[PDB]
């Protein structure tokens, strides 16, 4: 380093995932109309 | 040995050919000096800051 | 699985990324029209003025 820094994202990779298996459950059984 | 700055310095297994005096990576930055008294290996790691 | 290199938005994001800063990190070297690319040795070598 010289004087550079990294800040980690808000959001780690598993909640990311979370969100993705959370959407795609959702439209396989309910389809558009949780949206 | 003229070669000046600031850090903290700890041990380093790496392995010099027997004519080098200290190392760098990548953009020029030193990270390893051997000391000319003893000549063992040791490594530079800046002190933290944040 | 086999082909690879198709993924080359994401790569090429991070490549100018790392390139940008690999740049301004190995500008620090440049002698800029002064005398030498280190201030101690600067200090060291001569007066104020
Ligand atoms: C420089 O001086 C040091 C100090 O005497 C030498 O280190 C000694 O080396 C002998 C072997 O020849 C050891 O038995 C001593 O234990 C060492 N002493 C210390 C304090 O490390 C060294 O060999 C000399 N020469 C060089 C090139 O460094």
């Amino acid at each position: 380093f010289n004087g550079l820094t990294v800040l980690p994202p808000l959001l780690t990779d598993e909640m990311i995932a979370q969100y993705t298996s959370a959407l795609l459950a959702g439209t396989i059984t309910s389809g558009w109309t949780f949206g | 040995n003229g070669l000046t700055g600031t850090g903290v310095l700890t041990e380093s297994n790496k392995k010099f050919l027997p004519f080098q005096q200290f190392g760098r990576d990548i953009a020029d930055t030193t990270d390893a000096v051997r000391d000319p008294q003893t000549l063992e290996i040791l490594d530079i790691t800046p002190c933290s800051f944040g | 699985s086999s082909t690879a290199s198709a993924l080359g938005k994401l790569q090429d994001v991070v490549n100018q990324n790392a390139q940008a800063l690999n740049t301004l990190v190995k500008q620090l070297s440049s002698n800029f029209g002064a005398i030498s690319s280190v201030l101690n040795d600067i200090l060291s070598r001569l007066d104020p003025p």
